[PDB]
């Protein structure tokens, strides 16, 4: 379990207690001790001893950070350094709010799967994030070409800011 | 499917060809087997009553008639029997007709699985090799020097050689090769 | 030349080492900016002459 | 001869069957459609030397291709405006005017359960094998649109053109492949018209907002 | 009997009467049995519309 | 039941009947495999043929 | 990218120096090695693209194509192996050169950085395909279409030059990069249409239109099959990977100056597929398939959406895997026959299983199945196309429905039915076209398992 | 007429050499071309290429980027900050043009 | 009660007026093709099966059918005011309808965009 | 008895090619598969950490499988 | 499994037992080599109604021309032998 509740919620599960009133054996839970003994625990041991081989060859990895280059904005035009690492920056910012909407989707998605009938009303919250996420990915990314960029992006950003500055001026 | 249809077909096969036809789509019509004696009985009477006429125009006229009432009245879904032309399973088994040539293609290993055989198919080849030269001397002196000629064939005229143009009905695929 | 005869398997390897040798002169030609850039620009470490080789 | 062949196609035919039906996204949904398609073809063809085969083959695989334009509206729709193509999402897209999905979901399930317009292929194509025709034409394979149907049975139930429309469909297909099963002599022609009315009486079912007796229709019939 | 010059470029090629393959003698046993013709036989135009694979012209009942 | 069980029994009657179109357009599957079947492919195939490609 | 291009060049040295009886082996085995040497520019780890050099860099647009060409090299000498059987050695070794001399010159091409260095390599490949089509063709009209080719190519390709040598005047460097940079906003006029035109025409040409089409199917029905394999599998590519380069520094005007283009790639996607129903000749119907298939991708580049591009990218090298396959398969029957008529041989799955087999996925993969990255790059730029206008979904059904009819018709006519017995010459089975399928269609299951290396720029 | 060499009859290559491969005429070449053609092709090139791509780690930065946007969507979530905030660049460093 | 024949489900040799009102002149012809079929088969059974032979048999009418389908058209096409404007309509009709189809939808869609009455729900990637 | 030769094409090069084609690819892969599966069972699958004390990693360093460690070290 | 070969001594028995039932001829008077109008006294129509009986017993069809060919039972024995690929 790598994966955090932080970041990929999921409600307790709340099972009620059987309640068999009739009198017949249940095959499914006659079904489920044999599985158990049968399957479950040979596939345990096998993944224990995996595991210890792991553990004996333990080795690390890391996620190599990258820090904030100056921006598109703070350096003058024809630049290729600069616009060359803002480039890359911002497209590296794309990737990840990629990833973002893809975070959101699978948290929309688990959220029908876990409610059923009921998700119409108890996933407002998801749909919430769902529709403020793609709202500002709409404002940010949608209308920029295959040939997205980071001066697009900023072209698209200082029209909308006129847009939304000669709204407000009435 | 074995003889070759002539240039025309005349009254007399115009009009066996049709009574055949009738038969069958008053069978196809009246599916029960006393129901089609009774009915097939009056198409005979119909047929004998108008079989001896003395007028070919008359005759001709009559089948141009009766063709035109059963293209009227035919029975829009005959029965076709199986392998036979529109029917299920006509052309079913030619998937499994092989050649036979192909057994020229085959490898020594698969030759070496059927030695008797191969004996014999080589016995056949030998046969044909021979009997080809005969066949076409025979096809060449048959008396068609200009005008009709027909689609039949000649026998062995002379005793010892085989009749010409042979080998692809005799070594032909098997009806069902399965 | 103990093997010889058939020689001419050693001209695609040789192309093949000239690659990579004429792509590492490449690497050596170009050496500007080799901890110069905004993004990595990291110290020299006390055991370390280049960054990159 | 080729019976191990013949098991092997009734074999892929089965597991596309079963992707298609237990498939979450609509394009594992697809893969196990048109792999259902393809298995039809093949098994249709399996006398490959008779040419009446060959042709029933072919018209199959039209008529399926043009639910496969409808379902390819379908998705890209989906595409479109929920950016998951999974069912999840297309729940939550409930309630936004779905006519143009549904009708694409709707020309798909009438080619691949020869609805009316795009009937005759399954009448047409059991030229090939009797198991053949028994569990591809008659259980599983022209149930698939039924099944697409009541899988989306949540937008189908707020778009009422739709409905009447699946219902008006589903009665014109069964009383006409009633009316024509009637004077058949065929016995394959007989069931595959019977196979197509009760098609369409699932249709009707679906055409009233009735899904889950229209399932049980296709595991009983 | 040639196409009557009608534009698009037929040359000398004949007009052949305009029916399918399935109207051929089912029968008669053919060099190209398939296609239902025999070899040396002029070939239709449209022999590829004119397939047993593909459009029929043959008489119906009604 | 009934009513199939009656017409069957009408043809195990010993009588030719007239034709009807009602029977031929059941028998003849509406005439929608004839005439589509027909008049679809010839008129796509010729058309593909005498503008797509020879023109 | 040296160590790709140079090994390659040592080829020539190897096939004129190798002995008569060992120059196939070792072309061939060593160009497989090149391709294996040429997998190693997949490793992109970072965003960044690999600048090896300065007048070489690579792209996950260029990758692709790169390893298509390195891969489609051994390929072409093993079908051209047999063909060439009973010919001299100085042309056999003449012959190898020429395919040799093509992949070096369409590795540089791909790999190449600035647009000038890539029109002289567009025209550097442009040369040994009309020696391959004109002195190993084999009817007469081989003639007429290496000049076709060459002349379609030559009058597209010189506004090109005019078009880049003016980029380069104007701002000053004509480098890929620096372009894509400092890329400029064009003001609208009709210099700047006639420009766009320019620099776009060349590329409309190299992969077919409907209208400058006419070379293709000329070149490809005179063609040997390793000229028809390069030809469908990388030269309409060439003119995608133009297009798709030179299309960013036109941003403003493509939005409307693409219009046409779009039209007459749909509606000729349409009628080339219907073409492909009423075709009499084998090599003619893949040569009007490639045709839709490239019209698709000319709809996508011109409609530059995400999606398009990276739909196009998929489907070019489907295409290119899939009408290789296609096309080695029906030069096998036509080493048979001696004859690329299609009615003519009819029931060749009953002598020819497994090559049926080859024949039925070549055609699955020829119309889109979903496990196939043809149906991926198909399906994107449905979506694309229809995110563009809503009603180009009746133009892309009708090009699928003619897409199956076509695939599944040639199945049908020329592996079912009755078995043309009279055909006495019908060898079993060579191993090496066997082999010839089989390393066809193995990567296009692989890529269908793994399609992320297939997506291209963007994303 | 001019003195022209007919229309050559082809060989069944079968019949001289049953185990033909495709490639050669001669037995030893063909059967060495045929191994030649199959360890480079099939055993060294499409497996051993396959492997290679196959562990090519973090292809274009997707897992990089499926971490980083974990660590990010975490960090907003437990300090409150909008997630995915509407404009990318600061507005407070760009200037727009007066009126 | 009668069958009208078209040019799909022709008419039947049972039921042509020409199959009963036959002329000797018809005979004849109907003799000389059925003498020419039978040459043609002559000499196709020769060559098929023939033993000495080794390859297939080359068809010259399936060779002219394929030439005169492919290499003939347009040696023997001669512009006629007719098929220009058929070429004329035929290529430039569907382009400039689906011109008018996509230009009127893309210009709809982007006033409605700029106007504000068009709303993008979801969409995020197009 | 009564058992009839049923006459069959040449399918013994299809299956000599069938044959060969899983014979190399075998030869090749099988090894492959076993190093793959014993690489996975007993070493690698490195373990996140976070970046201590100011360490600057090598690149390798920022991969997971151990294979493509390897290769990244000693490759790129 | 199903469908038993059938021999030239049952084609020639089915055939011999259909003629003697046609209760039109053969009064103890038919052989395998009588002739259906020289010497049984038939016609035409005669030939046709044997014909289909004969297509009847066989569930399989004679084609016309080949039928009307046929004009002893030893000819159609000599037929459904051929079609039938009988003596292997
Ligand atoms: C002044 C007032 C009166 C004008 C008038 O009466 O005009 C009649 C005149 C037609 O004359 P006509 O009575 O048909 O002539 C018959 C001949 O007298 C007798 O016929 P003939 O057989 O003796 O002649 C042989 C053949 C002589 O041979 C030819 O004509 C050769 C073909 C010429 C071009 C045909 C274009 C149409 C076909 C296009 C195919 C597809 C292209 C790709 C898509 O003649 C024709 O084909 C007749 C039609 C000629 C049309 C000429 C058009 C010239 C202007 C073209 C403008 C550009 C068009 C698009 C180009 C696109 C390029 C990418 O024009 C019109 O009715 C409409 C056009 C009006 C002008 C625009
Ligand atoms: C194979 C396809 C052939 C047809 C399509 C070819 C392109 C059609 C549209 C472009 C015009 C013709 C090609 C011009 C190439 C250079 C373009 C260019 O640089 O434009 C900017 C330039 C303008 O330069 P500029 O943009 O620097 O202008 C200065 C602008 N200010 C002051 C604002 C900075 O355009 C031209 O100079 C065009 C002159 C063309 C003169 C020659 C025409 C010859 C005939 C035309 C057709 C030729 C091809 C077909 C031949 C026949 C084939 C059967
Ligand atoms: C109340 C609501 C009512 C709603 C009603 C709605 C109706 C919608 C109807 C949509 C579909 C109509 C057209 C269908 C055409 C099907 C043609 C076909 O499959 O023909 C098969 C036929 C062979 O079959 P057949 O001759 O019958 O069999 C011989 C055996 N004895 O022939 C062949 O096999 C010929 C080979 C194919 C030839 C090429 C065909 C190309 C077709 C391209 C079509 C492009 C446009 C498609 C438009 C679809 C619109 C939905
Ligand atoms: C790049 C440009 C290419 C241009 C053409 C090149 C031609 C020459 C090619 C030379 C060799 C290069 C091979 C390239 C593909 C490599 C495939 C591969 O191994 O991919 C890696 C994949 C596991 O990687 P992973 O990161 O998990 O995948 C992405 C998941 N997010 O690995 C796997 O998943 C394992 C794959 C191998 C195991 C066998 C798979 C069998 C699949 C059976 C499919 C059956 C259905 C097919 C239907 C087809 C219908 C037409
Ligand atoms: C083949 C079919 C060709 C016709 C297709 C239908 C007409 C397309 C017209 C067109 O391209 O319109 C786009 C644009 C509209 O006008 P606008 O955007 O205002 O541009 C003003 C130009 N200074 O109009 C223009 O930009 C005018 C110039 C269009 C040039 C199109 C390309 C040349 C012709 C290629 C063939
Ligand atoms: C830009 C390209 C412009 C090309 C202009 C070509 C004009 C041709 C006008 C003409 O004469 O059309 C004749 C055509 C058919 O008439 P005709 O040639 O007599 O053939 C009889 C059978 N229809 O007439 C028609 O087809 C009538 C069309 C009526 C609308
Ligand atoms: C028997 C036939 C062959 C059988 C081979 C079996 C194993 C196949 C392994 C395939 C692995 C995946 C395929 C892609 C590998 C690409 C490797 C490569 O070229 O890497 C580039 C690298 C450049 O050098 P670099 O690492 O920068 O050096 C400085 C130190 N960091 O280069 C290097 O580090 C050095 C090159 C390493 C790989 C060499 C491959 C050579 C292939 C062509 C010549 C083959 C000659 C015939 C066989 C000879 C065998 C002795
Ligand atoms: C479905 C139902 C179809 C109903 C079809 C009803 C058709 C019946 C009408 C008739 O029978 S009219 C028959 C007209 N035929 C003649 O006049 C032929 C007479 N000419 C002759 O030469 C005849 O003697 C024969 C019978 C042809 C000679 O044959 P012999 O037996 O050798």
């Amino acid at each position: 379990d790598s994966w955090d509740k932080d970041v990929y919620p999921e409600p307790p599960s709340r099972t009620p207690a059987p309640s068999p009133q009739t009198s017949l054996p249940n095959p499914i839970t006659y079904l489920t001790k044999a599985y158990d003994l049968v399957v479950d625990w040979p596939v345990t041991l096998v993944r224990e001893f995996i595991e210890r081989q792991h553990a004996k060859n333990r080795t690390y990895y890391y996620h190599r950070q990258y820090r904030r280059v100056p921006d598109i904005t703070e350096c003058k035009e024809g630049d290729v350094l600069c616009i060359y690492e803002a480039e890359m920056q911002w497209r590296r910012d794309f990737k990840v709010d990629q990833e973002i909407m893809n975070i959101i989707q699978e948290r929309l998605k688990a959220c029908q799967q876990r409610e059923g009938e009921n998700y119409q009303q108890n996933c407002a919250k998801e749909l919430e994030q769902f529709t403020k996420v793609t709202k500002a990915y709409q404002d940010r990314y949608l209308d920029l070409g295959a040939y997205y960029s980071a001066r697009k992006c900023l072209a698209k950003q200082k029209q909308r800011m006129l847009e939304e500055r000669k709204a407000a001026r009435q | 499917a074995f003889c070759a249809p002539p240039a025309y077909l005349t009254h007399q096969q115009k009009v066996l060809r049709l009574y055949k036809r009738a038969l069958r789509h008053l069978e196809s019509w009246c599916i029960h087997r006393d129901k089609y004696r009774y009915f097939a009985c009056l198409m005979r009477a119909r047929f004998e009553e108008h079989k001896n006429e003395k007028d070919m125009m008359r005759a001709t006229q009559l089948l141009r008639e009766a063709e035109e009432e059963f293209w009227q009245n035919q029975h829009p879904q005959p029965y076709i029997f199986p392998d036979s032309p529109g029917g299920t399973s006509f052309e079913r088994y030619e998937c499994y007709k092989v050649p036979e040539w192909c057994l020229d293609y085959w490898h020594p290993s698969e030759k070496a699985m059927y030695p008797d055989y191969f004996s014999k198919r080589e016995q056949w080849k030998k046969l044909r090799m021979e009997s080809w030269d005969r066949e076409v001397k025979q096809l060449q002196e048959e008396t068609s020097p200009d005008g009709i000629m027909t689609e039949a064939l000649p026998p062995a005229r002379r005793e010892g050689d085989l009749p010409p143009l042979w080998w692809h009905i005799v070594t032909r695929p098997r009806e069902r090769p399965t | 030349q103990l093997l010889r005869e058939h020689w001419v398997h050693i001209l695609v390897p040789a192309g093949f080492v000239f690659g990579c040798y004429l792509d590492r002169k490449d690497d050596e030609k170009l050496t500007a900016f080799r901890n110069k850039s905004m993004l990595f620009q990291r110290e020299l470490r006390p055991n370390e002459e280049v960054t990159w080789k | 001869p080729n019976i191990n062949r013949f098991i092997k196609y009734l074999t892929l035919f089965l597991i596309t069957m079963l992707i298609l039906t237990s498939a979450n996204n609509m394009f594992q949904l697809f893969i196990g459609w048109e792999g259902v398609g393809i298995m039809s073809f093949l098994l249709i063809g399996w006398w490959y030397g008779r040419t009446d085969a060959n042709t029933a083959a072919l018209q199959a695989i039209l008529y399926n291709r043009i639910g496969d334009i409808g379902f390819i509206l379908a998705m890209v729709w989906f595409s479109l405006n929920m950016n998951s193509w999974e069912l999840q999402q297309i729940m939550f897209s409930n309630n936004n005017d779905n006519l143009i999905p549904l009708m694409g979901l709707l020309i798909a399930a009438t080619g691949k359960s020869a609805q009316f317009g795009l009937h005759p292929w399954l009448p047409s194509a059991m030229e090939g094998p009797t198991p053949v025709s028994a569990l591809l034409h008659s259980s599983t394979m022209v149930v698939a649109g039924i099944f697409l149907l009541v899988r989306f049975h949540p937008l189908t139930t707020n778009n009422n053109f739709i409905l009447t429309t699946m219902l008006c469909l589903g009665a014109l297909t069964t009383l006409f492949t009633a009316i024509c099963a009637l004077t058949q002599n065929d016995i394959k022609k007989i069931i595959a018209f019977s196979t197509s009315s009760q098609l369409g009486l699932m249709m009707v079912t679906l055409g009233m907002n009735q899904p889950h007796l229209a399932f049980l229709h296709i595991c009983t019939h | 009997e040639p196409y009557p010059d009608d534009g698009m470029g037929y040359g000398d090629y004949p007009m052949l009467p305009n029916r399918s393959q399935h109207e051929r003698d089912p029968w008669y046993q053919w060099d190209h049995s398939e296609l239902r013709m025999n070899w040396g036989e002029p070939i239709h135009w449209d022999l590829d519309m004119y397939i047993r694979n593909r459009v029929d012209t043959s008489p119906t009942p009604v | 039941f009934l009513i199939a069980l009656e017409l069957n029994n009408l043809t195990m009657k010993l009588s030719m009947n007239k034709a009807n179109p009602y029977s031929s357009f059941s028998t003849l599957l509406g005439f929608f495999p004839s005439i589509i079947h027909r008049i679809t492919p010839m008129k796509s195939l010729n058309l593909s043929l005498k503008t797509s490609l020879t023109l | 990218m040296l160590k790709i291009i140079l090994p390659s060049l040592m080829l020539l040295p190897l096939t004129w120096l190798s002995s008569p009886k060992k120059t196939w082996t070792n072309v061939t085995s060593y160009s497989f090695l090149i391709s294996l040497t040429s997998l190693t520019l997949l490793w992109q780890t970072d965003e960044n693209y690999k600048n090896f050099s300065n007048m070489f860099s690579s792209d996950p647009l260029s990758t692709p194509l790169i390893i298509l060409t390195a891969w489609l090299l051994p390929l072409m000498l093993m079908a051209s192996q047999n063909h060439l059987k009973k010919d001299n050695n100085v042309l056999q070794k003449l012959y190898i050169s020429m395919l040799i001399s093509l992949q070096i010159l369409l590795i540089m091409t791909f790999s190449a950085t600035e647009l000038i260095m890539f029109y002289i390599l567009f025209e550097a490949t442009l040369i040994p395909t009309l020696i391959i089509i004109t002195r190993w063709g084999n009817q007469t009209e081989r003639l007429n279409a290496g000049i076709y080719f060459l002349f379609y190519t030559l009058i597209g390709s010189i506004p090109l030059l005019i078009a880049l040598i003016l980029i380069q005047n104007h701002v000053g460097t004509l480098n890929l990069m620096i372009l894509s940079f400092t890329t400029h906003t064009l003001d609208a006029s009709w210099s700047n249409n006639l420009l766009w035109l320019a620099c776009m025409m060349a590329f409309l040409i190299k992969m077919p239109l409907y209208g400058v089409h006419l070379w293709l199917p000329k070149a490809h029905v005179e063609a040997p099959i390793a000229g028809s394999m390069i030809l469908a599998a990388i030269l309409l590519k060439l003119g995608s990977y133009g297009m798709i380069r030179i299309s960013i520094i036109l941003d403003p005007l493509t939005k409307y100056m693409a219009y046409p283009f779009i039209l007459l790639s749909l509606w000729g996607m349409i009628m080339t597929s219907s073409i492909c129903l009423r075709q009499t000749d084998l090599k003619s119907l893949i040569a009007y398939s490639s045709v839709s298939h490239m019209a698709l991708v000319i709809a996508s580049i011109m409609i530059q959406t995400p999606w398009s591009f990276m739909g196009a990218t998929m489907l070019m090298i489907a295409h290119g895997l899939t009408s290789s396959l296609l096309f080695c398969l029906a030069n096998s029957n036509y080493e048979r026959i001696h004859s690329r008529t299609m009615i003519m041989a009819r029931g060749l799955q009953m002598v020819f299983p497994l090559m049926a087999t080859w024949w039925l996925m070549a055609s699955l993969a020829n119309l889109a199945l979903p496990p196939s990255i043809n149906l991926m790059g198909e399906l994107f730029i449905t979506m694309s196309l229809f995110s563009w206008s809503n009603f180009t979904i009746i133009l892309m059904g009708i090009n699928i429905i003619i897409t199956g009819m076509y695939s599944m018709y040639m199945i049908i006519t020329t592996q079912r039915g009755k078995l043309t017995n009279h055909m006495i010459n019908l060898q079993p089975s060579h191993t090496r076209e066997l082999t010839l399928m089989a390393l066809h269609m193995i990567p296009l299951i692989l890529l269908t398992t793994s399609p992320k290396l297939i997506t291209g720029l963007t994303m | 007429q001019w003195q022209e060499d007919p229309e050559p009859e082809d060989e069944n290559v079968y019949a001289k050499n049953p185990d033909f491969h495709g490639y050669d005429s001669d037995p030893v070449v063909d059967v060495w071309n045929m191994r030649a053609v199959f360890f480079f092709g099939f055993s060294i090139v499409l497996v051993f290429g396959t492997t290679f791509v196959a562990y090519v780690p973090d292809y274009r930065m997707q897992e990089w980027a499926r971490r980083e946007a974990e660590r990010l969507v975490k960090y907003r979530e437990v300090n409150g900050l909008p997630i995915m905030e509407s404009n990318y660049f600061d507005p407070s460093k760009i200037q727009l043009p007066e009126d | 009660s009668k069958y009208k024949p078209a040019p799909l489900a022709t008419l039947p040799s049972t039921l042509d007026p020409a199959e009963y009102d036959v002329s000797p002149e018809t005979r004849r012809a109907q003799v000389e093709r059925l003498s020419i079929r039978a040459r043609l088969k002559r000499e196709y059974l020769l060559q098929y099966n023939d033993p000495k032979r080794v390859s297939h048999i080359e068809d010259p009418a399936l060779i002219r059918w394929t030439y005169a389908r492919s290499a003939n058209i347009y040696p023997n096409f001669r512009p006629t005011p007719k098929n220009s404007l058929l070429g004329a309509v035929a290529g430039f009709g569907p382009l400039i309808f689906w011109y008018y189809v996509f230009k009127t939808d893309r210009d709809r869609k982007e006033r409605l965009i700029q106007e504000g009455k068009l709303d993008r729900k979801f969409n995020i990637s197009y | 008895g009564k058992r009839l030769f049923v006459v069959k094409p040449s399918l013994y090069y299809d299956a000599r090619f069938l044959r060969l084609m899983k014979f190399y690819l075998m030869l090749t892969g099988i090894p492959v598969i076993i190093g793959i599966t014993l690489v996975n069972i007993f070493i690698g699958e490195a373990e996140l950490a976070e970046i201590p004390e100011g360490y600057i990693p090598e690149h390798w360093e920022y991969y997971k499988h151990p294979i493509s460690r390897w290769i990244a070290r000693n490759f790129y | 499994s199903d469908a038993p070969p059938l021999t030239l001594d049952g084609i020639k028995d089915r055939v011999l037992y259909v003629l003697k039932l046609y209760d039109k001829i053969d009064p103890e008077k038919l052989s395998v080599n009588s002739h259906f109008m020289k010497d049984l006294g038939l016609d035409s129509l005669d030939q046709v109604e044997i014909i289909m009986a004969m297509e009847d017993e066989f569930g399989f069809e004679i084609p016309d021309i080949d039928a009307e060919k046929l004009m002893c039972p030893q000819e159609i024995v000599d037929y459904i032998a051929d079609k039938k690929d009988v003596y292997e």
